[PDB]
RNA sequence: AAACUAUGCCGACUAGGGAUCGGGUGGUGUUUUUUUA
């Protein structure tokens, strides 16, 4: 059963970023917000929600 | 050093060759 | 890598990197170029005489312990070759090949391997006449 | 950066850059010390800044060597640790100012977290297909090594509960490991 | 027929990124590599590069990020004037604004943007993307 | 012997008649060692400072001499620090750039050798020059490294790490 | 394996200390 | 076995690619010139 | 409004045709590129090869 | 794996000379002293060269494919 | 006289495994052996 119920992926954040992630920082007192940024040179702030 | 000494190889010994040769 | 054969061996000596004599080695710059001249004086090939002065008196290279290259410190003395060593081997093998080609005529063989040689000699001829090293007018045999 | 929230409606904006820090050369790494304001930078050389001053308050360095991720403890919030490009792991603490060991391994290690559990044990991702868990006070040896990717490990984390950690490599896989055992129980 | 250092360094940075490989030893070295390798790491298309000394050419250790499409060198040399530049570009690149063309240039070794910014006009040496 | 006669500067800097009066005293002491130190000569020394607060006497010396020097540089410059503490003594000689600056650091590493030469291009554009040493007298030369970095930066302007591989430090 | 059957002095090293190639403070 | 190997996304026109790097021919030099 | 198909990204990109420029000139008018999560999903999945295809597709122009 | 930049010193000495970071000779020179009258000489580990003692002019080595043979009595010490 | 059932994607290209031929370095202890070589 352990093995059929096995579904890990829930789901990707938004559009994602334009160049790939290379920094993630997690707000170590909210459980739902996030920190992303990207070689691009942009940074974003998710509602994990 | 006796074997592995050449007859003709520097400038002077040709020389040497050339005198005994005339 | 070989010319004039398929062999791709790498065999080589792997000079160190310091470029400084050895601290071992206590003999005087000027004792080195004398043996150098003497044993020019016996006959022996500039090739040869670093064999010995490194097998048996701890000249590791003649450049780092004395600052000049075989070639150049008997070319100050006077002592110079006619040719090149490289090329005076070269002839001579081409000597002794034809040599053997003259009593044995069915060593096809032979034959091979003296167009090789001669080979060899014209490619390397041609450079020490660019250099000038080799009076312009010289040809083999 | 100061970015507008909903999670309280006690209220009813300044949503932007608030300030900004100059540095002499290029940064690679920060965090920040979680009791008080105080974060650290690591570039060619890993300064510690406070927030209400525009430099860098303190310089810490072992030598000449740059360096490239680091990450402040959880627990005992005064003790971070810090990668180098030399394959080294240099400890700090701000009690003292000062570096406190550093140790040099085969191969370069590209994060490192700390346990939120136990205050002197953390974990490194290294470049050799291997995490080491680490105790603070004997770094000589390892406490567990993780050995179930096939490229090198370029994240790691530890679950809150302290009982997990996962790791990114550079094989295109997420690998989750007990604290207690060597090798991965699930891949992604 | 052997090809160019330049060649045989930027071949052997192009079959290290494709075969996942994150360090490359190139050898022999060059001021040209170093300047090329150079104009790679401040678009960041590599990580840290170390050259070490060996009393000969010398060689270098490349880290790889994984964000190198291809790096070539373009001949011949010839000559780009500076209005030219766009044009090439759109020859030589697969998009618009995607990659950079470097030239040598009478002040050095610079992408295609920064040429264009001085002014400054010379031979092509190679693309990166 | 004066120390005037080690100087060859004909205005002898105070210093130099210090170190000169060092010279001639290792002379007259040594039973046969003068046999080598006596036709040994000095043209200049440059007393420049180190990070830790000491500084270091780079002894400026002719080429041929200082060929002799190294044959008993060892024993002049314990003598030397012996007389002269807080004082770090190296026989240098005054001399293509790249020449003369590789043969200054040989000069400088003397006793000890260059395993080796590195320069390390970070992302930002930064180049750490760093030169590893060999373990012949790690101990001596590791209290020594940095009056190396800081004679090496005073005398050719340039910023250099010195490395001792094999060794954690 | 092979090695141990004739070196007399072959030492073993456990898995958790071979990535430490050295340390600077030693205890 | 027999599917041929994917090939890619072709990215360039302007000249060939070999080993020794792209050859632009002079005609083309001309043409974009 | 124009739906952009995979194939249409990699064949556009062999033939250096910008996306936006390229329908402008092909209808004289604004056009609107919409790209679905499928084509976006479609793009990933064909691999490193096309990662070039799959920036372009980011282009913030195409919604 | 290894780090080409940080090899382990023990894994550059298996490798073969010319592929390590910086090729460098594995041969030596040795100091031997004659059986005969005790004088030292200097040899090179891979001589080619039957080096014999200048004074006694008495074999010190015979040479081989790879390193010397040293001749039987005579003592040597890794210069 | 000869051929007469074959067949293998290719390359500038990564990391390997077992076996074997020639050379070299080191370890080890059995064959070997002793101031005739
Ligand atoms: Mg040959
Ligand atoms: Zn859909
Ligand atoms: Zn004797």
């Amino acid at each position: 059963l352990e093995r059929m119920f096995a579904k890990p992926f829930v789901g990707q954040l938004g559009y994602g970023h334009r160049d790939g992630v290379y920094a993630i920082a997690k707000n170590y007192g909210s459980l739902n917000k996030l920190a992303t940024g990207s070689a691009d040179g942009v940074i974003k702030y998710w509602n994990m929600s | 050093i006796d074997k592995k000494a050449k007859k003709d190889f520097y400038r002077f010994q040709v020389r040497e060759r050339k005198k005994q040769e005339i | 890598g070989r010319m004039h054969s398929a062999g791709k061996g790498i065999s080589s000596s792997a000079i160190p990197y310091s470029r400084n004599a050895p601290a071992w080695f206590k003999l005087s710059s000027e004792s080195v170029i004398e043996q150098i001249v003497k044993y020019a004086r016996k006959g022996l090939t500039p090739s040869q005489i670093g064999v010995l002065l490194r097998d048996a008196h701890g000249v590791t290279q003649a450049r780092v312990i004395t600052g000049n290259k075989i070639m150049r410190i008997l070319k100050s003395n006077g002592l110079a070759p006619e040719i090149p060593e490289d090329l005076y081997y070269l002839i001579k093998k081409a000597v002794s090949v034809r040599k053997h080609l003259e009593r044995n005529r069915k060593d096809k063989d032979a034959k091979f391997r003296l167009i090789l040689i001669e080979s060899r000699i014209h490619r390397l001829a041609r450079y020490y006449r660019t250099v000038a090293v080799l009076p312009p007018n010289w040809k083999y045999e | 950066w100061s970015i507008n929230v909903d999670d309280y409606s006690n209220k009813n904006n300044e949503e932007g850059l608030i300030r900004t820090f100059d540095g002499e050369s290029a940064f690679q790494g920060i965090d920040s010390h979680r009791e008080n304001s105080t974060f650290a930078t690591g570039g060619a050389k890993i300064h510690l800044w406070d927030v209400n001053r525009l430099k860098p308050v303190s310089d810490l360095s072992w030598g000449a060597d740059n360096i490239t991720s680091l990450k402040f403890n959880q627990n005992e919030t005064d003790i971070l640790a810090s990668t180098g490009s030399d394959n080294s792991i240099v400890l700090y603490d701000l009690r003292t100012n000062s570096p406190t060991q550093k140790i040099v391994q085969t191969m370069r290690t590209n994060a490192i977290c700390w346990n939120p559990m136990e205050a002197f044990n953390f974990v490194t991702a290294n470049e050799d297909h291997n995490a080491y868990y680490y105790d603070m006070r004997n770094l000589s040896r390892s406490l567990n090594v993780f050995k179930d990717h096939v490229s090198a490990v370029m994240d790691v984390d530890f679950s809150p509960t302290g009982d997990e950690i996962v790791t990114g490599s550079y094989d295109k896989s997420i690998r989750i490991y007990k604290t207690n055992h060597g090798h991965s129980r699930e891949i992604y | 027929t052997r090809s160019s250092v330049l060649a045989d360094a930027l071949n052997a940075i192009n079959n290290a990124e494709k075969t996942g490989k994150r360090q490359v030893l190139i050898r022999p070295s060059s001021k040209v590599i170093i300047k090329f390798l150079q104009v790679m790491q401040k678009h960041g298309y590599i990580g840290e590069f170390e050259y070490i000394d060996d009393h000969r050419s010398g060689k270098i250790v490349v880290q790889l990020n994984g964000r190198l499409n291809k790096c070539g060198v373009i001949s011949p040399r010839f000559n780009v004037k500076i209005g030219d530049i766009e044009k090439w570009t759109a020859n030589l690149l697969p998009a618009r604004q995607f990659g950079y063309v470097i030239l040598t240039t009478s002040a050095g070794i610079m992408d295609h943007e920064e040429a264009r910014r001085k002014h400054v006009s010379g031979k092509i040496l190679g693309f990166v993307y | 012997s004066a120390p005037q006669a080690k100087i060859l500067s004909q205005a002898p800097t105070e210093l130099e008649l210090q170190v000169a009066q060092a010279f001639v005293e290792l002379e007259n002491s040594s039973p046969e060692l003068k046999a080598e130190l006596r036709p040994l000569q000095f043209k200049s020394i440059r007393e420049i400072d180190v990070a830790g607060g000491k500084k270091a006497l780079a002894i400026f010396v002719p080429v041929p001499s200082l060929a002799g020097f190294h044959k008993v540089q060892t024993k002049l410059t314990r003598e030397l620090e012996k007389k002269f503490q807080d004082r770090h003594v190296i026989f240098l000689a005054e001399r293509t750039l790249t020449a003369v600056h590789d043969k200054i650091l040989e000069d400088l590493v003397f006793p000890t050798e260059i395993v080796g030469k590195r320069v390390r291009y970070l992302v930002g554009g930064n180049k750490i020059q760093k030169v590893l040493l060999d373990s012949k007298d790690v101990q001596q030369i590791d209290y020594k490294l940095e009056s190396f970095q800081a004679v090496y930066n005073k005398l050719t302007g340039k910023q250099i790490v010195f490395e001792i591989p094999s060794e954690t430090h | 394996a092979n090695e141990r059957r004739t070196r007399k002095d072959m030492p073993y090293i456990s898995e958790r200390k071979k990535q430490i190639v050295g340390t600077v403070h030693k205890y | 076995k027999a599917t041929k190997r994917e090939r890619g996304l072709k990215i360039s026109s302007v000249g060939r690619s070999t080993r020794n790097g792209l050859i632009v021919s002079k005609r083309d030099i001309a043409r974009i010139s | 409004q124009v739906l952009i198909d995979t194939n249409f990204i990699n064949f556009s990109i062999q033939k250096k045709v910008d996306i936006v420029r390229g329908m402008m000139d092909c209808l004289l008018a604004k056009c609107n590129p919409l790209i679905t999560d499928c084509v976006m999903a479609e793009l990933e999945k064909l691999g490193p090869k096309y990662r070039i295809a799959l920036k372009l597709a980011r282009d913030p122009r195409i919604k | 794996v290894q780090d080409l930049l940080h090899p382990t010193a023990a894994s550059e000495a298996r490798k073969h000379k010319l592929k390590t970071l910086v090729q460098g000779p594995r041969s030596y020179f040795l100091d031997v002293k004659c059986p005969g009258c005790l004088n030292i000489t200097t040899v090179f580990s891979h001589a080619q060269t039957a080096v014999t003692c200048e004074s006694c002019s008495t074999i010190l080595c015979t040479p081989t494919g790879g390193k010397a043979k040293l001749s039987e009595g005579t003592s040597f010490r890794r210069k």
